[PDB]
């Protein structure tokens, strides 16, 4: 049964979203949230397709969920973060549909802030694989991670990331070790990353309380966020060499 | 070497004090614990830290010392790095943080005053920029029971309650000041949010005093305008 | 003159809000109170500030009329400074305005009078087809959200609804205000519609500081007016000229 809105997601944690979209507006001008039955993904390879950002939100993360026809909603990423940053503390979003070419965006309140935009074609792109085999996955503080990352930016764009069996490291060549809450080894790691690209996404820290780090000799650096639904980011990042 | 500050904000609020004019700074270990000077070019403005070696929970050398090190690097990491204890240990000086709410452990690696009052940072931060915003020379003086600041043109009267914690004026005084190197000695006791200590004279030095919470003083004497 | 505003802090929120309009103006001083007007250097806004003695703890004239010329910029430099808390007091002569805050201490500043040719009015006894009133606060922040998603704000009245919408190219942000929602307290008038500045708009919503309620006026090809009612009758007049159709 075909509804005048189609589709139709109301979200209740606009910061979540807001966290997200931050990081995403600094990988890529436009991007496609595609609502699927099950959950809501979006899939970005970077400018410069030196970094890649792949989120999923389950649709029980959602107080309604309203899909049949997968939805392909293509966006401004500037202006969505715009959009989204009307919304007060604990203000739900709505994201609804009644024909292909536009998206209402209702920021609930006493009275909504209500937008109508046009849905936006995006150019598909090759999409390097985001699931290799690493040599070391450590999961650490998110906040500490954040930290580490700043402490270590303030002095170089190359960000040395040192695996041991007991020890993440995270360096200028300053260190910082972990705290590691859970590590996975096969064999001991050095690569070094741009604090430029790992400064683009420190909103997603925010997501969860721990980072799964994933990386490897010669091998690009994982970061993974479990969310509190089941909702997943996972971004992933060249070395820098 | 080994010393062990119980905070490493209230460290932090220290190099960032002694630092105002150079990013280079000379730290003197002695017997009675850590010393540490600056003084401007014009020698207005003196910056004295002063820690005893009781107010840290260890302190250990083997001769009394003094290196010389660039501040500027452990200023913007520690910046970012923000309640902690901070450690410090052939080419120069090693520093340990760790916090313990993440666990990250973190180290980087460097090659006779008559008038007298007790206020806080901020109310000595309203008067700074009071004063700036009017000229660049502070008088300050004693009418009876309150203590009068005049610039331009603006006047300003603190007594006690209103809002002085403490006064007392054992002879009548007033001195002018540079309004900048007030300024900057105000803004050196950002982070340090113990009760200020001010004292002057006629045509004297101004003092100003802030023990950390934790421990130590912060020190800044201001030449007189003759 | 002499004034006490004990409400020192919305006070200085009225003349930031003058501040963003003028460079120069007269506090005009008269028995029944204090009022600000000017144009704006490019002629799109005149501002209209009563202030009247009620509104003052404490108010004396030494005159029928005096008249007190300010650079906008001094004035509130000086009422940067002002405290959490802070009482102020207003005093006057013939070559100096007196400015002092009190609180936490006492502090004063003195201001030199500057000399302000006085603003010719232009036409304000408008016949608006459209009133409303509304709280302050729901005004501003409506207006703060929309104020960084474009450059103008259509205004729209329909069977009386109030729309502030702001139109793009591939994209519309639209708020309907209504006494049903509870977002507008009154409402009456014509199906009207216009455009306005944003830039103007947003620079009044400072005045939620001092206004708890306000009155919107406009009309199709009217001026935006918009009253912030101050404490004891006082107001916040200001006329923001319409943008071509």
């Amino acid at each position: 049964n075909i509804r005048l809105i189609n589709m139709k997601v109301v979200y209740d944690d606009v910061r979540v979203l807001k966290d997200i979209i931050q990081a995403l507006a600094r990988l890529v001008d436009e991007a496609v949230l595609k609502f699927k039955q099950d959950s809501v993904e979006l899939v970005a390879l970077d400018r410069a397709h030196i970094s890649l950002i792949s989120v999923n939100l389950p649709r029980e993360m959602f107080k309604e969920y309203d899909v049949n026809d997968e939805f392909k909603f293509g966006f401004n990423t500037q202006y969505l973060m715009k959009i989204l940053k009307v919304a007060k503390r604990k203000e739900a979003i709505e994201i609804a549909s009644e024909s292909p070419d536009s998206v209402i965006i209702n920021i609930i309140g006493s009275t909504n802030r209500e937008f109508n935009v046009r849905n936006l074609e995006v150019s598909e792109q090759e999409i390097p694989e985001i699931n290799l085999q690493f040599d070391i996955s450590a999961t650490i503080s998110s906040d500490g991670f954040k930290s580490a990352i700043s402490e270590v930016s303030t002095v170089t764009d190359n960000v040395v990331v040192e695996g041991h069996e007991d020890r993440i490291l995270i360096k200028a060549e300053v260190e910082v070790e972990f705290g590691l809450q859970d590590l996975e080894f096969s064999k001991e790691s050095k690569n070094s990353y741009s604090a430029e690209y790992l400064d683009d996404v420190l909103s997603l820290t925010k997501l969860s309380d721990y980072v799964k780090i994933s990386f490897g000799n010669q091998k690009p650096l994982q970061l993974f966020f479990n969310m509190e639904g089941g909702g997943k980011v996972t971004y992933l990042l060249a070395p820098k060499v | 070497f080994k010393i062990v500050y119980p905070n490493a904000k209230d460290f932090f609020s220290f190099i960032n004090s002694i630092t105002n004019v150079t990013d280079s700074i000379i730290l003197n270990f002695t017997e009675d614990g850590i010393f540490s000077r600056h003084l401007t070019e014009d020698k207005v403005l003196m910056a004295i830290m002063r820690i005893p070696k009781d107010v840290l929970s260890e302190y250990s050398i083997d001769s009394p010392t003094s290196v010389k090190l660039d501040v500027s690097s452990v200023k913007k990491i520690l910046s970012k790095a923000s309640k902690a204890t901070i450690e410090l240990t052939d080419s120069g000086l090693k520093i340990i943080i760790r916090d313990e709410k993440s666990g990250a452990k973190s180290t980087i690696y460097i090659k006779n005053l008559a008038v007298n009052f007790t206020t806080d940072e901020s109310v000595l931060n309203v008067i700074a920029a009071d004063v700036t915003l009017v000229g660049e020379e502070m008088r300050i003086s004693t009418e009876e029971d309150k203590i009068k600041i005049e610039a331009g043109r603006y006047v300003a009267f603190l007594m006690k309650d209103k809002p002085l914690k403490e006064l007392s004026i054992d002879t009548s005084a007033s001195s002018s000041y540079s309004a900048e190197m007030f300024k900057d000695a105000v803004k050196g006791l950002r982070g340090f949010s113990a009760p200020t200590m001010v004292s002057f004279g006629e045509n004297l030095p101004m003092k100003i005093d802030v023990e950390a919470v934790s421990g130590g003083h912060m020190i800044f004497w201001i030449a007189p305008r003759l | 003159m002499k004034a006490k505003v004990i409400d020192a802090v919305s006070f200085s929120y009225i003349l930031r809000t003058v501040g963003d309009f003028l460079s120069e103006a007269n506090f005009i001083v008269t028995k029944e109170g204090i009022r600000v007007s000017g144009i704006d250097p490019s002629r799109v806004v005149f501002l209209d500030i009563f202030l009247p003695s009620s509104y003052f703890e404490g108010f004396e004239v030494s005159q029928e009329k005096e008249i007190i010329g300010f650079k906008l910029e001094d004035v509130n430099d000086i009422l940067k400074r002002v405290l959490k808390d802070d009482t102020l007091i207003l005093s006057s002569n013939e070559s100096k305005l007196t400015l002092t805050f009190d609180g936490e201490f006492t502090r004063s500043f003195e201001l030199p009078l500057i000399q302000v040719e006085s603003t010719q009015p232009p036409s304000v006894n408008l016949e608006f087809p459209f009133k409303a009133q509304l709280l302050t606060i729901t005004f501003a922040d409506i207006i703060d959200e929309l104020s960084d998603l474009g450059e103008v704000l259509n205004i729209h009245s329909k069977e009386n609804k109030l729309y502030f919408e702001v139109i793009g190219d591939l994209s519309t942000a639209k708020v309907e205000l209504s006494t049903d929602n509870g977002t507008l307290l009154e409402a009456s008038g014509a199906d009207v519609s216009s455009s306005y500045g944003m830039e103007y708009v947003a620079n009044t919503t400072k005045m939620r500081r001092a206004s708890d309620s306000m009155e919107l006026y406009f009309g199709s090809q009217i001026p935006l007016k918009l009253r912030f009612k101050l404490p004891q009758e006082g107001y916040g007049d200001f006329y923001i000229a319409p943008r071509a159709d």
